[PDB]
RNA sequence: UGAUCAUCCAUUGACGGGGGCCCGCACAAGCGGUGGAGCAUGUGGUUUAAUUCGAUGCAACGCGAAGAACCUUACCUGGUCUUGACAUCCACGGAAGUUUUCAGAGAUGAGAAUGUGCCUUCGGGAACCGUGAGACAGGUGCUGCAUGGCUGUCGUCAGCUCGUGUUGUGAAAUGUUGGGUUAAGUCCCGCAACGAGCGCAACCCUUAUCCUUUGUUGCCAGCGGUCCGGCCGGGAACUCAAAGGAGACUGCCAGUGAAAACUGGAGGAAGGUGGGGAUGACGUCAAGUCAUCAUGGCCCUUACGACCAGGGCUACACACGUGCUACAAUGGCGCAUACAAAGAGAAGCGACCUCGCGAGAGCAAGCGGACCUCAUAAAGUGCGUCGUAGUCCGGAUUGGAGUCUGCAACUCGACUCCAUGAAGUCGGAAUCGCUAGUAAUCGUGGAUCAGAAUGCCACGGUGAAUACGUUCCCGGGCCUUGUACACACCGCCAAGGGAUCA
């Protein structure tokens, strides 16, 4: 038995396959600490399992594509929480109260005509 | 201030395209230029024959020109004489086989292009502009337009100072994307110079 | 107008501090400087890294009356501003020396 | 600069001009608009009247000139200072 | 654009097509690794003696309707102005106002 | 009798015709109102 | 050390210290050191006296210092004597390589008169 | 294999033309592997709209070239490449 | 009266420093800039044979130009042509066209060969050329203050009006004001108004969640191998692709309110307009554009038209605007090593491989593309080094040597190599942008384009700070009041430096 969840964050997409065990984390055929360098990334990936108190009770094979380090870590977290809700649906409310079940919909606002970026206007004199 | 073209903004929403072919980049510009020369030829030849719209398809090695005309008898002619000899020139221009189809404009008083052309025709006969404008608005509302706006701009009555004058009747909701607003323009070439006519006809929301 | 915990100590006050120190989005660069500074601080003081950081803030925190969110915001901004001015070689040590003082 | 593979550019009309000047042994100035033509060794000792846009500027060719373009020796813009 | 300037573009297109293969041949000698210097020298002196207007780089893309030499767009063969007019009349297939 | 109301950026010229007493931006409409 | 009339800084790495010679940049420096067979990052103080003689040898292969300054000076002097466009730009103290002079060109022109 | 690539500027038009080839191939007893929606090319263009100056006044246009593949083991302006 | 009653050496507006009530990165709070430096770019000026023309407070000045070496090109100098470079018409000559010769900067002129076909009533040709004719062509010449069309601007601000009725002698007024409310003339209630139109909102595109369909060129969970590569047999789960659906309604709950609405809560991927875009009322400035185009009138017609080469648009005592790169250690350099999105491609994108220090070259696959190619993301992380110096900061400038595109890089390209190593040590007064995936910073792509971005248009990565508040500055909205203003305060008296009392 494997309990699945997709996660998404900016341009990242994360495929998360949870099943019970001792608590290995594979991310694109690499360990958590080889895949992600920054400790902000590695906390974020463990935040959901830390919350539910199932750190050493669930193995995790993760694939992730697109975006960057914080995006992919955010995509992964979304997928782990989505996988946990499939496993046990008592964990919904508490995971939502941690703010994890929300797909962070904030995206790069487009560049626009007459502006240097999305909002930065050229200098006036 | 300046406004979006009513036809353009509603393309693919409620209004269809007038050219409906497919092409890759290599054929695209040549197709546009041949379409231009087709539309130019027919607009000239059928100046008296009340042409509203010239739709061009290009199937497999072909051009299909559909002429939307209020006077199909004038365009078609006797034994389809006139259709067949337009079709030769189109086929010469396009450099491919051509079918000309003649579609009928049943209510020309509701066709924005025909209404605009009528006004510009009258303006070039030295008909008073206010009369021409009022007649257009009345005709369209009689024949069941849900609204009409007519704008005429330039040296109206050969005045020194150019002016814009417009009349509206009914609803003409230009910000409503689902509004079926037929919009077209025409130019009257007078002794005093160019007068522009713009006509908007509203035929309900879809 | 007209109308997140820091991952090493659980203090959002230090998460704010990272953000004030941060330049050009470079948050990981900022985090290293601050943590390096807090461990340095602890070695030359001898507390848990927040207590020394909080005692350092108490001396800067300004009291029209300043309300306590702006107070800690100002303190941290003044610390960072004061630290960046100095002629100690790295920002970590500039920050550690400024916090000590 | 022009690729070494392709070699040096001169205009054919000028290359023929300069050859005819050598053959005959004429020293009357050679009138040319070919500013872009490279100065070759067989130029040396000829005066080449190079167009600058309005006049043909004489260039007595020397050995230091070889490899440069002719138009280097015929300035196009006139400037004698501002406020003067 | 003036009628003469449109006619200059016609002349340049025609000569470019007339000499295209003769230009390609002479250039291919000049680019060649394995060639004599005499044949290369000859080939340089022949390429210049052809009409300048037979070079493709002397062509300016003009609006096919007006002849405007700025604001050209390759996919349509028209300037920005005549692209816009045609676009809004529904005469360019598939072309609609973009938002994203 | 042409009359006028000033507005921001100009004046609205209107017509009145003593036939009753009507008022309109066009002359014939003023007559129709005045006759009515 | 002293190499070609220049007191080479002792507390710098050999790669860096060698750039103090006029006519020797970063790539000619690494070329000298790898040929003479000294590591780039070894300090000039730490080298034994025979090794400096080998560094002095490899620099003699290059044109440097007052040899180069004469060489540079002669190139620029040829242009002006030639009276080519480049020479006129040298003469007048303006940009030589086609740059804007309407604005900018202050490196060549100096500060504003 | 009969491999059918359809392009069109209109998606209603392409799905119909697909449905002709597909259903027709299904009628015969040719094994239709299902119609595959491939990535739509959104080609974009930005033009100045003033005849003179006003650089910030622009229109942005797009041509959406829709793409369909159907494997087998029409309207004018639908493109068809069967290889 | 607006209307009414030689050389370098009383009415409607508008306005008030009159009043009241509001809004917007308007201020404040912040964060980063500009102004100083070097350089890029535009403009003024000056210069020039010419430095083509246009844009000029906000709303001209990296603006027309999405790309001036020739061409473009409109300008200058010189060389040239006169029914003509570009059309129709007529006579007469003549197939078109394919080679090369000479002169000339070329335009062009004088040749000399060669081909002399094909429709075809063997009747003719009409295809495209040339000489001649004068009806005409031609004009980026003038007038944007004769015009159309298109555009800027107030401003995506909440306005602007009409019918009918009612009031006033009338200009006009009412509705549209008022009490709340709203992003909103939004909605509600009151109301001599009752309705309606154009604006607001909605319909449209995109983005955030799910579902169904489909499954290659995309995909790899479970199987069976493995050259350990989704590489292969397979699987249809999942990512994704893109069609069709679902979803957000103040719908639900509670409180406040005289109803509209407001405030908080549930659920939910998303909550109050979810985020972003498209969308620009009546009008205002004789605003911009006769040089995109069109067009009245005027003007030129062996020239203000047309062809050519070379020059100029790249000038440089200088002034101004917009940018880029910096001044370092939150960094530079070296080595090693993670993670994108979006897009383009046939005379095009061009792999692998070989050669070159490198720009590149040679050879040569593949790909009209979810397949192939452009095409290693960079910031990051790790380790090493530099140790606060005008430095291992900076990369201007100049010399030498190349590469590539192109008939051609002298004037006047881009890039590389070696050398050189300027100013600059965070910028006076003043001034700009931004409220969140924003600013800041980091790369990436595209259009124009032979070549030629620090500009423009798009794309992701990392990713803040601060907002107590509306007193003040700027722009704008509503109501009221004064007025000697109506060209409308850039006016000709406002509290004029009688108003004011909320
Ligand atoms: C002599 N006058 C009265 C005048 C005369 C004519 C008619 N004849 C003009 C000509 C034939 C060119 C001599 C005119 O055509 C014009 C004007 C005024 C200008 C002023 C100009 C101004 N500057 C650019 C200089 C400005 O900022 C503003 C403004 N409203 O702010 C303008 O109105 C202008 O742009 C403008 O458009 C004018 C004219 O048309
Ligand atoms: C701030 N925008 C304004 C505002 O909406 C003005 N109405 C209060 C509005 O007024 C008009 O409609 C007018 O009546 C007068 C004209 C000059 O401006 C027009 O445009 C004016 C708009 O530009
Ligand atoms: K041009
Ligand atoms: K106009
Ligand atoms: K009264
Ligand atoms: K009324
Ligand atoms: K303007
Ligand atoms: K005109
Ligand atoms: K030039
Ligand atoms: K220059
Ligand atoms: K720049
Ligand atoms: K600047
Ligand atoms: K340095
Ligand atoms: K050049
Ligand atoms: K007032
Ligand atoms: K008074
Ligand atoms: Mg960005
Ligand atoms: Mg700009
Ligand atoms: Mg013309
Ligand atoms: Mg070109
Ligand atoms: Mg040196
Ligand atoms: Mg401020
Ligand atoms: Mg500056
Ligand atoms: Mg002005
Ligand atoms: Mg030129
Ligand atoms: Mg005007
Ligand atoms: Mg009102
Ligand atoms: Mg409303
Ligand atoms: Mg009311
Ligand atoms: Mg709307
Ligand atoms: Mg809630
Ligand atoms: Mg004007
Ligand atoms: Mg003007
Ligand atoms: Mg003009
Ligand atoms: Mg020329
Ligand atoms: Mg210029
Ligand atoms: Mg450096
Ligand atoms: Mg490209
Ligand atoms: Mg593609
Ligand atoms: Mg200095
Ligand atoms: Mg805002
Ligand atoms: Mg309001």
């Amino acid at each position: 038995n494997q309990y699945y969840g997709t996660g998404r964050r900016k341009s990242s997409a994360a495929r998360v396959f949870i099943k019970p065990g001792n608590g290995k984390i594979v991310i694109n055929q690499r360990s958590l600490e080889q895949y992600f360098g920054r400790e902000t990334a590695r906390m974020v990936v463990r935040q959901p399992l830390e919350l539910v108190d199932m750190v050493e009770k669930l193995d995790l094979y993760i694939t992730v594509k697109g975006g960057g380090i914080s995006g992919q870590a955010g995509a992964i977290r979304h997928g782990i929480t989505r996988a946990l809700m499939e496993y046990d649906e008592s964990l919904r409310s508490e995971l939502r109260k941690a703010g994890f079940v929300t797909r962070d919909a904030r995206q790069v606002e487009r560049k626009k005509v007459g502006l240097r970026k999305a909002r930065r206007r050229p200098q006036f004199s | 201030g300046q406004k979006v073209h009513p036809n353009g903004i509603r393309l693919g929403i409620v209004k269809p395209w007038n050219s409906t072919w497919f092409a890759n980049t290599k054929e695209f510009a040549d197709n546009l230029d041949s379409d231009f020369k087709v539309r130019q030829y027919l607009t000239k030849e059928l100046a008296k024959a009340s042409v509203s719209r010239i739709v061009i398809e290009r199937p497999a090695k072909s051009i299909r020109v559909t002429i939307h005309t209020a006077r199909p008898g004038i365009v078609i002619g006797k034994k389809g004489e006139d259709v067949e000899k337009l079709r030769k020139v189109v086929a010469d221009i396009a450099g491919v086989p051509a079918q000309i189809n003649i579609a009928e404009v049943r209510k020309p008083e509701l066709d924005a292009k025909l209404v605009a052309d009528s006004i510009t025709s009258q303006l070039e006969r030295r008909v008073m502009f206010r009369r021409a404008m009022k007649r257009a608005v009345q005709n369209a509302m009689r024949l069941g337009a849900k609204g009409i706006k007519v704008e005429v701009s330039g040296r109206l009555g050969g005045a020194e100072i150019a002016r814009t004058e417009w009349y509206r009747e009914g609803r003409v909701p230009l910000h409503t994307l689902r509004a079926d607003i037929d919009y077209n323009t025409s130019e009257a070439h007078t002794t005093y110079g160019v007068i522009g006519v713009k006509v908007w006809i509203f035929k309900g929301e879809i | 107008p007209r109308r997140l915990p820091d991952p090493k100590f659980g203090s959002e006050l230090l998460a704010k501090f990272v953000n004030i120190l941060m330049v050009d989005g470079k948050k990981s660069t900022a985090e290293s400087i601050v943590y390096s500074a807090l461990e340095t601080l602890a070695q030359r003081s001898g507390k848990s890294e927040l207590e020394a950081f909080e005692v350092a803030l108490e001396n800067v925190r300004p009291t029209v009356e300043v309300r306590p969110v702006r107070r800690n915001a100002l303190a941290m901004r003044w610390i960072v501003e004061a630290a960046r001015k100095r002629g100690d070689k790295s920002m970590a040590l500039r920050l550690a020396n400024e916090l000590s003082d | 600069p022009r690729s070494l593979k392709k070699g040096p550019f001169i205009d054919l009309h000028l290359l023929k001009k300069v050859e005819k000047a050598v053959e005959s042994g004429d020293k009357k100035p050679l009138r040319t608009w070919s500013r872009r033509s490279t100065i070759f060794p067989n130029m040396i000792g000829l005066t080449i009247a190079v167009h600058n846009g309005r006049q043909h500027v004489p260039v007595f060719v020397t050995d230091e000139m070889v490899g440069h373009k002719l138009g280097e020796f015929a300035p196009t813009r006139t400037y004698r200072g501002h406020a003067a | 654009a003036k009628q003469s300037m449109k006619a200059r573009e016609v002349k340049r297109v025609a000569l470019a097509d007339k000499y295209f293969a003769k230009r390609a041949e002479l250039k291919a000698i000049i680019s060649d690794v394995n060639a004599s210097d005499e044949d290369r020298w000859n080939a340089v002196l022949k390429l210049q003696t052809l009409p300048r207007d037979s070079s493709p780089s002397r062509q300016r893309n003009r609006c096919r309707q007006t002849g405007r030499p700025h604001g050209f767009l390759r996919k349509f063969g028209l300037s920005r102005i005549k692209v816009r007019e045609a676009a809004m009349r529904g005469e360019i297939p598939g072309l609609k106002k973009a938002s994203w | 009798n042409r009359v006028s109301k000033t507005v921001k950026g100009g004046r609205i010229f209107s017509f009145t015709a003593l036939t009753g007493y009507g008022k309109a931006r066009e002359v014939p409409a003023a007559i129709q109102k005045a006759m009515e | 050390a002293r190499i070609a009339g220049i007191n080479i800084p002792d507390h710098k790495h050999a790669v860096i210290a060698l750039t103090s010679i006029y006519g020797v940049g970063k790539t000619r420096s690494k070329a000298i050191l790898a040929a003479a067979g000294i590591a780039e990052d070894v300090k000039i103080s730490e080298l034994s006296e025979g090794q400096i003689d080998t560094l002095r040898d490899e620099v003699a292969k290059f044109v440097v210092e007052g040899d180069l300054r004469r060489e540079i000076s002669m190139s620029i002097k040829r242009l002006m004597d030639l009276g080519c466009y480049r020479g006129l730009r040298h003469r007048r103290g303006l940009p030589v390589r086609g740059q804007r002079t309407k604005t900018n060109a202050r490196t060549r022109k100096g500060p504003r008169k | 294999r009969i491999r059918i690539r359809l392009k069109a500027f209109d998606h209603r038009l392409i799905d119909q033309a697909t449905a002709e080839i597909v259903e027709t191939a299904k009628r015969t007893g040719a094994q239709v592997r299902g119609p595959i929606p491939l990535p739509t090319r959104k080609e974009r263009f930005t033009v100045l709209i003033s005849p003179h100056v006003n650089k910030d006044a622009r229109d942005q246009y797009e041509i959406r070239t829709h793409l369909r593949l159907v494997d087998i083991v029409l309207a004018a302006g639908v493109d068809v490449q069967i290889s």
